[PDB]
């Protein structure tokens, strides 16, 4: 949160979780 | 992928063929196909150009029901190019058509989505969204139940996830639990749950688990070839090297990372945090180096303080010293070096009580109840913290009890204690304004709005933040 009183942070990553479908599928 | 050069030319070939033969419903079904195989390709741009098409096929000519994928990949492009805005449009047009047709499992999409397009701009109201929107695709998910075995382990990753951005231990059970489904019956949502996983025990400071799990994630995204995939699972172990002091193994995990970001058209602003977490940690490492002369001087310092005792230059020595040390704490709370940290600030404290002096002791007090707190050893924290608070009422220091009470405030939190926390900070606030203090009132009233803001408390929080 926040600290009473120049740090040094990285960024990190996440990683969501798509739809499981907006393809669309053709015949052949 | 050596499949994916002709996989396309025959796609195309479909494409122009459904424009040769006017086949409409075609013409927009291989317009989507080509704009998936782009976006699978990091050609976001280029996805979107016959994403756009296929979306406006089927406006012309095709049913409504076809606005209802082409809406999702296309709201899904533009968040992968950070246009949120642009995003959100396409993400409710996909909610409201799953709505009116109330087929549930395009509803759960459409949901999912939302969920993430919101949880991406919050760290960039979005909060309450997130977690309505990834609930919501829970309850879909769950109300949907090896038949929608996908968008139920999605949905567990998803919830986890956004617990921990500080609900560690309910998003370990939720993540735990989603791979223990995966067990139950090398798969790309194994990536994001081992991914998460590494992250949530990076909080709770177990390094070699994080370090595992992380390491699986890097090396089923390297399986499944996904190399965004493998970009995020580099700059998480950098990050895992970054915090423990490791800067040489940091800097090689965030230059792969780069190389895997930068082989992709369209992941610039990926490969600009990179770049960003590349210079931070060579910053780090001049501010380890001022540590180590810093503590080169402590040891002479300490070489005449024993030839200069009872001399009266003790206390001289002796105040010299707790200056050092005041740097080293500084410094060693720069980078992430809480284990330093502790070790100088009790250092600190041997020698403001040798020294006799109430307020160095009291400070000393509260840095050693800091770096108790930053590595999760709450208890600790909790005792040293009132140490300092009884420490600065015996002397006339209003500021360092309420520094004390917020600081033991955000441990209160921490530890599960919502309501003595904020309790705590208000508090904090409540001398923070009998003493004239602005700054201490600032970060007061930050925490006191973080606490109502995670308890979803509008109007409270939107008040603080006047």
């Amino acid at each position: 949160k926040q600290t009473a009183r120049k740090q040094l942070a990285t960024k990190a990553a996440r990683k969501s979780a798509p739809a499981t479908g907006g393809v669309k599928k053709p015949h052949r | 992928m050596g499949r994916d050069e002709m996989q396309m030319s025959e796609a195309k070939r479909a494409y122009r063929s459904a424009k040769e033969e006017g086949n409409r419903q075609e013409e927009a079904r291989w317009a989507n196909v080509i704009g998936d195989i782009l976006k699978n390709r990091g050609e976001y741009v280029e996805a979107l150009k016959w994403f756009r098409i296929d979306y406006d096929v089927s406006v012309k000519y095709l049913p409504e029901k076809h606005l209802l994928p082409t809406c999702q990949s296309l709201g899904e492009v533009y968040l992968r190019l950070e246009h949120f805005k642009d995003a959100l449009i396409y993400q409710k047009k996909h909610l409201e058509l799953a709505k009116d047709a109330s087929d549930l499992v395009e509803q759960q999409r459409a949901c999912t989505q939302l969920g993430r397009t919101y949880y991406e701009m919050f760290l960039r109201y979005s909060i309450r969204n997130a977690k309505k929107y990834f609930k919501s695709a829970m309850k879909l998910a769950q109300t949907l139940k090896s038949s929608f075995l996908k968008e139920y382990i999605d949905a567990h990753n998803n919830i986890g996830m956004l617990q921990m951005e500080d609900n560690l231990e309910e998003a370990k059970k939720l993540l735990i639990r989603g791979l223990e489904i995966c067990n139950e019956e090398d798969d790309d949502g194994r990536s994001r749950l081992h991914h998460n996983l590494g992250n949530v025990y990076m909080e709770l400071r177990m390094w070699d688990k994080s370090r595992e799990h992380i390491e699986q994630d890097i090396i089923i995204c390297k399986k499944i070839e996904h190399r965004q995939g493998e970009a995020k699972g580099y700059i998480n172990l950098g990050e895992l090297h970054y915090r423990v002091q490791k800067y040489d193994e940091a800097i090689l995990c965030y230059q792969k990372a780069l190389n895997l970001a930068q082989s992709m058209e369209d992941e610039d602003a990926l490969a600009s945090q990179i770049d960003q977490n590349i210079e931070t940690v060579k910053k780090a490492i001049e501010v380890m180096d001022e540590l180590k002369k810093e503590e080169q001087n402590l040891k002479k310092l300490t070489r005449n303080m024993i030839i200069a005792k009872g001399t009266s230059q003790e206390r001289k020595s002796l105040l010299q010293q707790n200056a050092s040390l005041d740097c080293l704490i500084e410094k060693s709370s720069m980078i992430f070096a809480w284990l330093k940290h502790c070790e100088y600030a009790k250092r600190k404290k041997r020698i403001a009580s040798e020294l006799c002096d109430k307020g160095k002791l009291s400070d000393s007090f509260l840095v050693i109840g800091e770096s108790y707190q930053k590595l999760r050893k709450f208890n600790k924290a909790i005792k040293w913290y009132t140490k300092s608070w009884e420490m600065y009422k015996s002397i006339g220091n209003l500021e360092g009890q309420a520094l004390a009470k917020v600081n033991m405030g955000n441990v209160l939190d921490s530890n599960g204690d919502w309501a003595g926390a904020l309790d705590a900070f208000q508090e904090g606030y409540r001398i923070a304004v009998e003493a004239n203090l602005p700054s201490v009132q600032l970060s007061a009233l930050e925490n006191m709005h973080y606490s109502h803001m995670i308890r979803f408390d509008n109007i409270e929080e939107a008040r603080r933040l006047q």
